[PDB]
C-alpha cells in the first residue's frame, strides 16, 4: 500500500489548483489533438431516415502539460469519473442525429495519464449520423456515408486535429459485416471549415457503402420477371378464350402496380425516379402491352392474319424483353 | 402453419386444375394465375420477418421450388390447351 | 365459409364461376388466417383462434374439391 499512497499524492497535485475552464496552453498555441477510431459495428443503415448508426471506441490523444508527473514510472489508468474534472476537447459530430455513451455498467470511458502529460480519453459512443443517400441508381447503388468530426468552441487558433497514426488510425472497418451492405473502401480526411465565428479543424471519416443486390433479385427483380414472363402465356391462348386472356392480363397488370405500390411506401418521399422504378415501370409496360395485344386482337376479329399478330408477339415478346435486360443490366451493372 | 403449409396448400390447390376437364380454359386459367401470384405473394410477405442478407436460406428453396410446381402446373395447361382441338366440351 | 356452400346451388356446368367461387373463398381465409396471425408474436403453438381458422379452412377447401370430385365423376 506504500506505492498507492504515493499514487494518491500524485494524482492530488495534478487535481489541485486545477482550471478546467482552460485549455492546454491556453493564450498560446494550439493544442493538437489526436484521434483514432475502433468501429464496433455500422447497423441500421436506413434510407427512409437517411442515417445510419455507428458502434466505436472514440480515442482522443493530447499532450496537457499540467496533468505531467514524473515519480510514477507506470502509466496511470484512473477511474472514468475523474474526466469530469479534467479538461477535455469539445468534439461533436456536425451530423449526429442523436448519440450517447454506453452506461453500464459505468460510464463508458477511459482516462490514462502518461508521465509526459498525454492523455488518452477513449469513449464508446452509438452515435445516429445523418447520411443523404442518391437512391438514383437504387438498389444499384455506392453510397458515401461520413462521419464529421469537428471542434465546437475552440478555432484552428486554439485546437488542431490530426489521425493519429494517419492510414492507420481508423480500424475494424474489414470486420463490419452489414447485411445488405458492402463497404468497398473507407477514406480519412483533415478539412478546415470556416464558418462566421472563425476556422475550425475537421476530421471526416468517409465509408463507401456498396449495396448487395442478392437479396433484391428475390423480392424485387425476379417477382417481376416471372410476372411478366406469366403475362406471355396470354399469346398462347386462342383469341376467343377472352375471359381467361383478359383475366390472366389484368391480374398481371394489377400485381404489377401493387409490387411497385408496395415496395415504394417502404423508402422515403423521394421525387425522382430509381433504377428500380425503371425495371418495374419497364415490366409494367410490356404487361400492359401484352394486354392491349389482346385487344387488338379482339378488335380485329369481332370488329388468318390475327393469328400472325398472336404468333409474332408469340416470339418478339420475350425478344424484346430481353434486349431491355441486356440495356437495363448492362447500363446500370 | 405461416409459410410452409400455405406453400403446401397452394401447391396443391394448382394441382387441382389438372382433375378439371381440359375444355374449361377460364377455370383452369384462374387456378394457375390464382395460385401464381398466391405463390409470390407468400414469397415476398415470407422474408418481411428476418433481416435484408443476401444469400438464400432454406425457406427461400422451399418457396422457390414450391414456385416451380405451380409456375410449372400453369405451363402444363398451356400445354394442354394448346392440343385442344374442339370448344366445347363432354355432354351427356 | 357460409358463402362457400352456395357453390353446391350453382349448376354443375359452371367451371368457371365455382371454381372463381371456391378458389376466391379458400384464398380469403389463409389471408384472414395469415392477417390475424401477423397481429401476435411469433408464437410456435396453435391457439384456439388457430384451430377454428384451420378447421374451417377444411370446410372451404373441401367445398372447392367437392366440386372438382363432381367434374371429374361427369366429364372424367
Ligand atoms: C505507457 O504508455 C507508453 C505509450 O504507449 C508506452 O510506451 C510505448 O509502448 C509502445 C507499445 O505499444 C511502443 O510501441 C512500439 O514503438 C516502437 C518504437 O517506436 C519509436 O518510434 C515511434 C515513431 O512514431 C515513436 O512514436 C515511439 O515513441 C518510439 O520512439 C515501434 O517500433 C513498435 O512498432 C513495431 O512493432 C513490432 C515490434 O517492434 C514490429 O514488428 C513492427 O514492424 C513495428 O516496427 C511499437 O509501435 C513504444 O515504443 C512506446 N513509446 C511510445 C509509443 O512513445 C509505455 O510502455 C507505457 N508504460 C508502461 C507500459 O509501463
Ligand atoms: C451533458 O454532458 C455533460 C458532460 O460533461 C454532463 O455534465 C456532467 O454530468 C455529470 C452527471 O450529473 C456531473 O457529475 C456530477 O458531478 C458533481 C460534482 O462532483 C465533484 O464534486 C463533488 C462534491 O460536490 C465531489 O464529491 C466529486 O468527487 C467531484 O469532485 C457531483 O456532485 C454530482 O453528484 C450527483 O450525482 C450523484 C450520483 O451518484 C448523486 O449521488 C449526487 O447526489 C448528485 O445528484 C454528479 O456526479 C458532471 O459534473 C457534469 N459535468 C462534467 C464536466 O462532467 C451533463 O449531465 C449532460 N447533460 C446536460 C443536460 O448537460
Ligand atoms: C465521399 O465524398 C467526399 C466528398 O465530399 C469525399 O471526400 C473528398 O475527397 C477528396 C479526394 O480524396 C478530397 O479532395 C482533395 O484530396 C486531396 C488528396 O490529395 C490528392 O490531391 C492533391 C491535390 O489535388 C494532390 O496533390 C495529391 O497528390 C493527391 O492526389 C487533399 O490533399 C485535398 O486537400 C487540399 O486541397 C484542398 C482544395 O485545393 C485545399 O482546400 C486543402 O487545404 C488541401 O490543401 C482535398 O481534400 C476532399 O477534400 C474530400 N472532402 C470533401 C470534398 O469535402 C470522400 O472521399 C468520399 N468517400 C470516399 C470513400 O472516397
Ligand atoms: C436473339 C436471342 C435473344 C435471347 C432471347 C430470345 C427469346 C427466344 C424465345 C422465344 C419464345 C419461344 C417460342 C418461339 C416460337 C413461337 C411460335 C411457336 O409456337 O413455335 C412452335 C412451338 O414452339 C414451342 O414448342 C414452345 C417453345 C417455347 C416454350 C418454352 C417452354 C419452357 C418455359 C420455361 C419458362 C419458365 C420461366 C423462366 C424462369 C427464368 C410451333 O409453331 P406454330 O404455332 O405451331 O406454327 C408454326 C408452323 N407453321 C409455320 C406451319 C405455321
Ligand atoms: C384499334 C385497336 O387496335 C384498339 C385495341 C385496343 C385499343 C386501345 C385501348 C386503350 C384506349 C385508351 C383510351 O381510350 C384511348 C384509346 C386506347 C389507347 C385504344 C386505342 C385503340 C386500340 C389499340
Ligand atoms: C378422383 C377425383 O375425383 C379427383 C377430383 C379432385 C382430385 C384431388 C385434387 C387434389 C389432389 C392433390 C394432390 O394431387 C393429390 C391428389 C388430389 C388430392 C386429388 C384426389 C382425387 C380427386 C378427388
Ligand atoms: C425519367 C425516366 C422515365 C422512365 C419511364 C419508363 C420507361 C420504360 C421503358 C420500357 C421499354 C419497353
Ligand atoms: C420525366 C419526363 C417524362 C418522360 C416520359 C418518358 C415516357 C417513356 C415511355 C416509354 C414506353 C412507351
Ligand atoms: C397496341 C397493340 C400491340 C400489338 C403488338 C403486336 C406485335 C407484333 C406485330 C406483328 C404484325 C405482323
Ligand atoms: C396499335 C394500333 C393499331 C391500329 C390498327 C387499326 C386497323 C384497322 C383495320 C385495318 C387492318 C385490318
Ligand atoms: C446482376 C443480376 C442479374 C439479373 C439478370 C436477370 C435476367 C432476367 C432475364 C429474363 C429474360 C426472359
Ligand atoms: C437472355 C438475356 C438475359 C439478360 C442479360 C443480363 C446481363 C447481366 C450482366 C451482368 C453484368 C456483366
Ligand atoms: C421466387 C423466386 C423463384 C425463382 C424460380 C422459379 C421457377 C421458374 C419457373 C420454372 C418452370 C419450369
Ligand atoms: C414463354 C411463356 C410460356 C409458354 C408456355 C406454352 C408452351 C406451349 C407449347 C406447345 C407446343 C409445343
Ligand atoms: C394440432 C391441432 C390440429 C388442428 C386441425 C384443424 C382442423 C380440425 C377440424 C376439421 C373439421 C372438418
Ligand atoms: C407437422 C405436420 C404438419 C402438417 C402437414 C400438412 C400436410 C398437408
Ligand atoms: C393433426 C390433425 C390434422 C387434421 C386435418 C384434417 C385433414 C386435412
Ligand atoms: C376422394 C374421392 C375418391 C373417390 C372418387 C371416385 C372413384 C374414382
Amino acid at each position: 500500500p506504500s506505492n498507492m499512497s504515493l499514487v494518491k499524492e500524485t494524482v492530488d497535485r495534478l487535481l489541485k489548483g486545477y482550471d478546467i475552464r482552460l485549455r492546454p496552453d491556453f493564450g498560446g498555441p494550439p493544442v493538437a489533438v489526436g484521434m483514432n477510431i475502433d468501429i464496433a459495428s455500422i447497423d441500421m443503415v436506413s434510407e427512409v431516415n437517411m442515417d445510419y448508426t455507428l458502434t466505436m471506441y472514440f480515442q482522443q490523444a493530447w499532450r496537457d502539460k499540467r496533468l505531467s508527473y514524473n515519480v510514477i514510472p507506470l502509466n496511470l489508468t484512473l477511474d472514468n469519473r475523474v474526466a469530469d474534472q479534467l479538461w477535455v476537447p469539445d468534439t461533436y459530430f456536425l451530423n449526429d442525429k442523436k448519440s450517447f455513451v454506453h452506461g453500464v455498467t459505468v460510464k463508458n470511458r477511459m482516462i490514462r495519464l502518461h508521465p509526459d502529460g498525454t492523455v488518452l480519453y477513449g469513449l464508446r459512443i452509438t452515435t445516429t449520423a445523418a447520411c443523404m443517400m442518391d437512391l438514383r441508381r437504387y438498389p444499384l447503388d455506392e453510397q458515401n456515408c461520413t462521419l464529421e468530426i469537428e471542434s465546437y468552441g475552440y478555432t484552428t487558433d486554439d485546437i488542431e486535429f490530426y489521425w493519429r497514426g494517419d492510414d492507420n488510425a481508423v480500424t475494424g472497418v474489414t470486420k463490419i459485416e452489414l447485411p445488405q451492405f458492402s463497404i468497398v473502401d473507407y477514406k480519412l480526411i483533415t478539412k478546415k471549415v470556416v464558418f462566421s465565428t472563425g476556422s475550425y479543424p475537421r476530421l471526416s471519416l468517409s465509408f463507401k457503402l456498396k449495396r448487395n443486390i442478392g437479396y433484391f433479385i428475390l423480392q424485387t427483380y425476379m417477382p417481376s420477371i416471372l410476372i411478366t414472363i406469366l403475362s406471355w402465356v396470354s399469346f398462347w391462348i386462342n383469341y376467343d378464350a377472352s375471359a381467361a386472356r383478359v383475366a390472366l392480363g389484368i391480374t398481371t397488370v394489377l400485381t404489377m402496380t401493387t409490387i411497385n405500390t408496395h415496395l415504394r411506401e417502404t423508402l422515403p418521399k423521394i421525387p425522382y425516379v430509381k433504377a428500380i422504378d425503371m425495371y418495374l415501370m419497364g415490366c409494367f409496360v410490356f404487361v400492359f402491352m401484352a394486354l392491349l395485344e389482346y385487344a387488338l386482337v379482339n378488335y380485329i376479329f369481332f370488329g388468318t392474319d390475327v393469328n400472325a399478330i398472336d404468333r409474332w408477339s408469340r416470339i418478339f415478346f420475350p425478344v424484346v424483353f430481353s434486349f431491355f435486360n441486356i440495356v437495363y443490366w448492362l447500363y446500370y451493372v | 402453419i405461416q409459410t410452409y403449409l400455405p406453400c403446401i396448400m397452394t401447391v396443391i390447390l394448382s394441382q387441382v386444375s389438372f382433375w378439371l376437364n381440359r375444355e374449361s380454359v377460364p377455370a383452369r386459367t384462374v387456378f394457375g394465375v390464382t395460385t401464381v401470384l398466391t405463390m409470390t405473394t407468400l414469397s415476398i410477405s415470407a422474408r418481411n420477418s428476418l433481416p435484408k442478407v443476401a444469400y438464400a436460406t432454406a425457406m427461400d428453396w422451399f418457396i422457390a421450388v414450391c414456385y416451380a410446381f405451380v409456375f410449372s402446373a400453369l405451363i402444363e395447361f398451356a400445354t394442354v390447351n394448346y392440343f385442344t382441338k374442339r370448344g366445347y366440351a363432354w355432354d351427356g
